[PDB]
């Protein structure tokens, strides 16, 4: 009966952290598009080149 | 907007050239119209070069080169829920009874993946048949497959009309019947053995008659079990009926032989066990509810050994033989307590008690066959009072397996019965162990409980 | 303690690792689709045998390197894959998730967990294609693998980095068997692991269940390809599980593993190199199916500690590591002489028939003598066990044959009569019960009770009882010989005696 | 599909243009070429069952400002072996062998904002160090990379967009 | 032990509600080397913590 | 100077210049990563294609590696520096001692010895083994097969054989281990060197973990070392793990070399490939070759075309069965199929000839009598009809042995039988002067004697 | 779509000159070897059935006619060849020495001997491929053919001119 028990904590704990990481990129998604409609763009392109 | 355009018609198969960006994935639809008529055609190979390979719906007659094709982004849609229950619909979900159009809240694709391993259910429970013989011989999994191995003329039907009965008044279930491959005749018979029953108003009917194309045939299977899916996740227990498992077997093949594909085996198909495992696997007890499924299954050349009994086997259950000797006796239903068997029967699943009694009147039948053997060449002189007891109570166990049915009550005109599981475990315990050795045989037969059986003897 | 804060800790350590800076990769176009088969044209710098990764977490494995396209098979549902999709080459060679940190998860064959314990935690990645050790770096097994079961133990021995068949019909319990030997090394420190190909998955949870049950299933990996899921990945589930298995015996250590149904990987084989147009043989099997299984098991070895100490580079001193193999065969009707049950036959080191005939009589486990073997021999059995056992199979094979000649006609001349109850007494003996195992002490006592002839004056609807007593009564009283020969299965004149004095006093004194 | 039987007649017929110097005489002969093959009434006539001298000699005959000596026995040994219809692919593999010949290469650079002039000149240096080959860059605008600029030398990419940096964090979690 | 389960079910979502909103902004400013002043920011921020 | 253009399983497809194109049967090499992959030219393609299988594994190839073209076959160590160790296909040492110190390296395609070179032998070559040189006997410089099917003791009584006869063998002798389990050969160097009898075998093995193209190639080398040592004059033992798989391993690659498949899907030049190997494993007038080689059968199935072409290649045949096995009489050889060329009048005189006929005449006249038997059983049969029964059944039990390699199987001791004690209990039997003992007295007893013995013990 | 010996230079030449030279027809050259069978370009008058001699002393058998293409069969080791060697095509079907010298010699199918007795006596050659007499020049059978076995030359009798099947397993 212990054993049934530790795996729904590991279950449970697992549920959330993938709900967490879901919602981070998809924060990132949100605030990058709306952020970077600027010259921003020409410092990672040079960036790139350089390392290109 | 229609995009693509015929490229071949070699019968069944149309191969159809679309744009280089918009190629259809697999098990997508696709219209035409054929004439005064629209056909769908389902993909099934993208070849090189924009060309797709798909099997028509449908009479590819009348097709030509160079007609238009509008591709729909899904596969094959069907009705679903409440709404398609006493409808008889084809391949399509289009109503072919005359009825005339359907609800349709909601409709669903047909094809899915079977539940995820962590929806399966945490349990292994029964399902309660009702019925004496099956319910101790051969108890269902909820969630399992059922196998029927008898020929017509045994009462398939009937059977399968009260279990329909039991599941839907007795639970709070729905079934779903599908006609892969029925003689249009008894497709029409089955449907007034049903209306006039009323357990039509239970039961959702998908018929695929012999008369259409191969790849009608096979997908009706799978329209079947995503109406029977679609109850599931409203929570019930549901029963569905595959008329015959052979004949989905043999759809798969000649739609594999018309693509082309090399042959394996007997001449199968070489996708043979993933066709079944794609079925079969769909049919479980899920967490919110449950599909459990009886089959009739053909056996080829009698031959066990054949790749489609082979396979089938492998995802079965229980299996019920029904037989016509039986039958002869008069005793209904005819199930045949010596060749049924089902895998459930252990104490670990079903516990001690279920076990033994059902383990004990298989002993004392098959005892009594060897013993009317013996009869037959000696006359009843060489029983010992052991062989009379046996031999005496076995003709009692034998007639305690009859019952009557509420579809029944047409022919015997007594009320049917609904046995609970407890109840045949005390009778068989009862018979088994003596008591009720001095009440005659056939107080026992077609009564009910065996508290009805000596309730029927005192004026027997 | 669940905890909120580990959790946000965790994803920012994630991000934190992750690195920006981008790499070239070689690309390529889905030029084709049909049943799992695809063909790639680009990739020109992929090699055969490497992982495409594909749209989606999906991957494919190159199969052909034509002239201008590349053939793949895709695993996992490959029916919303296009003409036309771009996809990435990795410059792996199929990789698998190794280490102890698998120890108690259920895994899909490419790795990524089924079960609902988050993500892994493993000791890199090992190739699923390997060449077994050569024939210098092997060493002779000397070391028993105790099962559960009488039969078994006492008249087909496996030893460790043995490979034997379990071989029968449907429905005569191989697999019962099976996870009893796995259930059986819970405490005797050999790791264990499991390989369902095409199984159903309420089976597969129910297994589960009945491992976690017992408490064996911390010591067991379990790798699932459900009877739903695409044949590449069924045919190469139980090489992803050899790899697995090969972490523990390069290592030094002790593993067991089962393969659930090597016929249904070959099935799912053979519907591959159908789709593949290639000419079939033999009941349409390639012929390429015996190497297909022969370079599966044979990775099941032995190795000397010179190739573990050189394998380890030198971390490990003196140890050998061993992997012990059963592969699961199913026959139709009992035909040891159909294709795929032959070829297994010879590749193994015997193997355990499971005849449904003693199953259906209630003879259980169905051990038919005769045709069962150990190529191994004794050199997998303790020494009290080879002594007690020694001549118990051929006896009751020859039993089983006096019988079939017995039952025709009436010639019995007091020594048939004496081998008959002997031989029934002994079957009935040696049937167990599911989920009882029991000690080499209990069994033990048990063949020294049959073949010392202390059931004489016992009755067959006795023997049952007889042992349940037996095994109760040196349970309470003799206990610290129970310990000795637990500990080292030493057979001596001393123990003999001690042997003798039990059994004399328990038929003289006690009942049953 | 006509890639695969393309690549001899490609080969051929580029080594020979290459010998007598007229490889650009060549490709506007293969385009001339690829372009008959296109005709409504002409791809009609390639399908039906014309004997293959009385065809060769019928598209030789439209084929006017064709290499006589050179240019029409191409045509004639691919139709002697019913193959006319690769002469569109075997135009294409022909300028792919000429741009491996005269080491030179063709490069798309695609992004959501129009690039400006300095960034694609440091580009064509950058690749004509990544590669021996000369570049002809290509603009193409796509709003999909959001920001940034995705590198396409045909086969060989490298991805310098957000979106892609975005998708290629989210399967790290 | 499910019913124990439920509680800290209950309380762990509402922890990580806030907690995805620094985890969000600090994950876009990974992704694209500079930084943002949130200036338009918190509005997006705040329907990822309404829907956790 | 080559590209690779084309990688199907283990067949690799390979570019040269016009002018530079290898023979047939060239070796081509490769870097695989780290490793070294040797290739072996089957074919010449078209327009300096060549078309050639990987003597290792395959994985890890891309295309347009640069081949190296070596100039000559796959050449292996040869002569005397070769025994006692243990070597690759390609002739490289695969125990762990050092480099092998080879004078001389031969390439391991030969053609066979000319018709004028042969010699022939009647000497009988006596062994341990009641059935074999009753039934069966063979000679030395003669070829012996084994058939069976899976676990059915060819590997057992090839390693009796391998006692009995080095019991009076002197000269060297050499083994090819072709796509058996590893397993079994580390114990059979183990014996060896355990028993020092090491120094005088040689040893090649591409058991069957390895790639097609080893375990094709691999029996080609076990012959070339041979061969060796016969053209030094000296007379030479070869045993032969499997032959069977050699075969099968040409069948693996067939179809990848596009060759339209024939019968049972094998490969088209089958008996070509299997009398080209064959020919080459023979004596001649400088010296001979004593040959035993296991025939594994498939799916019991006597009728197979590789067994039913393996047959005419054999001077001796024995010929194990499964239902005799099951019956637990071993050896399982089945007098009724097992054969000898030696077995005439003149080369074992008429005594030994008369009574392998009668065992024959009488085990054939049983089998003639069990349908009748299995529908009637024994009561309905003729009166001398049960004597012949008796008398039969006798014979089955005493054709069975006790092995000294199956000690560890059976406990019991083993037991070697002469020619003129076997001889004389069968004739004992058949004239019927033991008639009169229980047949379990005859079961697993070396001689006659030891059945009356057994028969005291009942 | 697969290829059928179009390959780089031959077609070059092709486009050099379509309406290649006469030259001779009398010869070619290999472009493919396998398994003992090569595959010939040219030898435009090569008959069906006709030896082709190769470098060294070895013929072929040219079974395949095709278009441009000439399938032979080796009649010897054939894994020295090579793919661009020259072949010329005989005019000759293969014959075989015959005669009564050929009695107690052992020969290979080409009649050369293999005993090393020495060279052979014959007397002249014969076709190896040759049509049997028609129906009017046969005569009826009827002197024996003597087995010396009790049992073939009592049951079965043999004559002169008979075709006797022995038919039996190993
Ligand atoms: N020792 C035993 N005694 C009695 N019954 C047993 C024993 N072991 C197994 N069984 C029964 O055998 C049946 C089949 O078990 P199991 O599924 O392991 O056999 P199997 O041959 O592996 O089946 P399958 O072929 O479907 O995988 C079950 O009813 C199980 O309870
Ligand atoms: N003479 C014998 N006495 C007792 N047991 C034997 C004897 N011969 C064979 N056996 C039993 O049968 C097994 C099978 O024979 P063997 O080991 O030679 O394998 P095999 O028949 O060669 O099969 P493979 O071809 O796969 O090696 C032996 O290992 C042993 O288990
Ligand atoms: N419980 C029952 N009571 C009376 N008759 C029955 C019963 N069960 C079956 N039968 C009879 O069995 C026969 C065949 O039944 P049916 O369902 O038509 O079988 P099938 O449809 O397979 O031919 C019919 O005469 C039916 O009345
Ligand atoms: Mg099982
Ligand atoms: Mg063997």
């Amino acid at each position: 009966a212990q054993a049934e028990i530790e795996a729904e904590r590991k279950r449970a704990r697992e549920e959330l952290r993938k709900q967490v990481a879901i919602l981070a990129v998809a924060g990132a998604e949100k605030i990058i598009e709306r952020s970077v409609d600027e010259a921003a763009n020409s410092d990672i392109v040079d960036k790139l080149v350089a390392e290109l | 907007m229609a995009t693509g355009k015929i490229v071949q018609v070699i019968g069944a198969v149309v191969d159809v050239e679309f744009p280089q960006d918009a190629v259809p994935r697999v098990y997508d639809a696709l219209e035409v119209q054929n004439g005064n008529e629209r056909l769908v055609l389902e993909v099934q190979q993208q070849l090189g070069g924009g060309i797709v390979r798909t099997i028509a719906m449908g009479s590819s007659d009348g097709l030509r080169r160079g007609l238009d094709v509008k591709d729909l982004e899904h596969p094959i849609e069907v009705p679903v829920g409440k709404a398609t229950l006493g409808r008889i619909m084809n391949v399509l979900g289009e109503p072919v009874d005359m009825k005339g159009e359907i609800g349709e809240e909601e409709r669903w694709a047909i094809h899915r993946a079977a539940p995820s391993y962590e929806e399966l259910s945490n349990s292994q429970e029964l399902l309660e048949t009702g019925i004496k013989v099956i319910d101790l011989m051969a108890p269902f999994a909820k969630g399992g497959k059922v196998g029927l191995f008898g020929g017509a003329g045994v009462g398939k039907t009937v059977n399968m009309m009260e279990l329909i009965r039991n599941i839907a008044i007795e639970h709070s279930g729905y079934s779903v019947f599908a006609g892969v491959g029925e003689r249009t005749r008894e497709g029409n018979d089955f449907y007034h053995e049903m209306t006039d029953s009323n357990v039509i108003d239970k039961v959702s009917l998908v018929y695929g008659q012999m008369n259409e194309p191969p790849g009608n045939r096979l997908r009706v299977a799978l329209t079947g079990l995503t109406m029977a899916e679609k109850f599931r996740d409203e929570g019930r227990d549901v029963l569905l009926f595959v008329d015959n498992i052979y004949r989905y077997t043999l759809a798969g093949t000649e739609v594999s032989a018309l693509l082309g594909r090399m042959p394996s085996a007997v001449g199968y198909q070489p996708t043979l066990a993933e066709e079944m495992g794609v079925l079969q696997e769909r049919i479980t007890s899920t967490k919110t509810g449950s599909i459990t499924s009886v089959q009739a299954v053909y056996v080829p050349a009698d031959d066990l050994t054949d790749p489609s009994p082979a396979t089938t086997f492998a995802h079965l259950d229980a299996t019920v033989v029904l037989s016509r000797q039986i039958a002869s006796l008069g005793i209904y239903p005819a199930v045949d307590p010596l060749d049924s068997t089902s895998r459930q029967l252990d104490p670990l699943v079903v516990g001690q008690e279920h076990y033994d009694t059902a383990r004990g009147v298989q002993s004392i039948l098959q005892r009594y066959q060897e013993l009317k053997d013996i009869i037959a060449i000696l006359g009843m002189d060489e029983l010992s009072e052991e062989d009379k007891l046996v031999v005496a109570r076995a003709r009692k166990i034998q007639r305690f397996l009859s019952q009557p049915f509420f579809v029944a009550e047409v022919f015997t005109g007594s009320p049917g019965k609904y046995v609970s599981l407890k109840d045949t475990i005390r009778g068989f315990k009862g018979i088994m162990e003596g008591e009720y050795d001095h009440l005659p045989e056939q107080a026992f037969y077609m009564v009910g409980s065996i508290e009805e059986a000596v309730e029927k003897a005192k004026k027997l | 303690q669940l905890n909120s804060t580990e959790i946000s800790e965790l994803i920012k350590q994630r991000i934190a690792q992750f690195n920006v800076v981008s790499e070239a990769h070689n690309e390529g176009t889905i030029v084709s689709v049909s049943d799992g088969v695809i063909r790639i044209h680009g990739l020109a710098d992929a090699m055969q045998g490497e992982m495409i990764s594909l749209p989606g977490n999906r991957y494919a494995i190159a199969l052909n390197l034509e002239r201008d396209s590349v053939g793949a098979v895709v695993m996992g549902p490959y029916a919303d894959l296009a003409e036309g999709m771009k996809v990435k080459a990795t410059g792996r060679i199929l990789e698998v998730p190794v280490g102890r940190g698998l120890l108690g998860r259920v895994v899909n064959t490419l790795g990524a967990p089924i079960d609902g314990k988050g993500p892994l935690d493993h000791d890199g990645f090992s190739a699923v294609e390997a060449i077994a050790p050569g024939v210098i770096e092997r060493q002779s097994v000397d070391q028993p693998v105790q099962t559960g079961y009488k039969a078994v133990d006492s008249m087909i021995p496996i030893g460790r980095g043995q490979r034997e068949l379990i071989i029968g019909d449907r429905q005569t319990g191989k697999t019962a068997l099976a996870i009893d030997a796995i259930i059986n090394q819970r405490d005797s420190g050999i790791k264990a692991i499991y390989v369902a190909i095409g199984q159903k998955a309420s089976t597969i949870s129910n297994v589960v269940r009945k491992l976690e049950e017992h408490g064996a299933l911390a010591n067991t990996i379990v790798v699932v390809a459900t009877a739903s899921e695409s044949a590449a990945l069924q045919y190469l589930a139980p090489y992803a599980g050899a790899a697995m298995g090969e972490y523990f015996r390069d290592r030094g250590e002790d593993a067991l593993i089962i393969y659930d149904d090597l016929s249904k990987q070959a099935v799912a084989y053979r519907q591959i190199s159908l789709l593949l147009r290639r000419p079939p043989g033999r009941e349409a099997f390639p012929g390429d199916v015996f190497y297909l299984h022969s370079r599966l098991l044979e990775r099941a070895a032995r190795v000397n500690a010179e190739y573990v100490e050189a394998f380890t580079k030198g971390e490990v001193k003196g140890k050998t590591g061993s992997l012990t193999a059963l592969p699961i065969i199913e026959t139709q009707a009992g035909d040891v002489s159909a294709f795929v049950p032959t070829n297994v036959i010879s590749i193994t080191d015997g193997q355990i028939f499971l005849e449904t005939n003693l199953f259906n009589a209630g003879i259980r486990p169905a051990v038919n003598p005769g045709i069962s073997v150990s190529r191994v021999g004794g050199a997998a059995q303790t020494k009290i066990m080879k002594k007690l056992s020694g001549g118990i199979r051929t006896a009751l094979a020859q039993y089983r044959e006096l019988a079939a000649f017995s039952q025709f006609a009436s010639d019995l001349d007091d020594a048939t009569r004496k081998q008959l109850d002997h031989g029934q007494k002994v079957t009935e003996l040696l049937k167990q019960k599911q989920y009882a195992p029991m000690s080499v002490a209990q069994q033990s006592l048990v063949l020294f009770a049959a073949e010392r002839g202390y059931l004489a004056d016992v009755e067959l609807s006795k023997i049952g009882s007889f042992e349940a007593a037996l095994l109760a009564y040196v349970d309470r009283d003799h206990a610290p010989l129970m310990q000795e020969i637990n500990q080292t299965g030493g057979y001596n004149d001393e123990i003999e005696g001690k042997l003798k004095g039990i059994l004399d006093s328990f038929k003289a004194t006690q009942s049953w | 599909e006509f890639i695969t039987v393309a690549r001899p007649y490609a080969k051929a017929a580029f080594d020979f243009a290459v010998e007598h110097q007229s490889v650009e005489r060549w490709q506007d002969m293969l385009a001339f070429a690829a372009e008959v093959t296109k005709n409504e009434q002409m791809a009609e006539l390639l399908s039906g069952a014309l004997a293959p001298e009385t065809l060769a000699e019928s598209f030789i005959a439209v084929a006017g400002e064709q290499l006589d000596e050179n240019g029409q026995n191409l045509i004639r040994v691919m139709a002697e072996n019913g193959r006319l219809n690769a002469l569109p692919d075997v135009l294409e593999q022909f300028i792919h062998l000429r741009a491996v010949s005269e080491a030179t290469a063709e490069v798309d650079v695609i992004s959501a904002a129009a690039l400006s002039e300095q960034q694609l000149a440091k580009i064509s240096a950058a690749m004509e160090k990544r590669l021996s080959r000369k570049v002809k860059l290509n603009a193409k605008i796509d709003k999909s990379v959001m920001a940034g600029v995705i590198i396409r030398a045909g086969d060989m990419v490298i991805d310098g967009s957000v979106r892609g940096r975005l998708e290629r964090l989210a399967d790290v979690l």
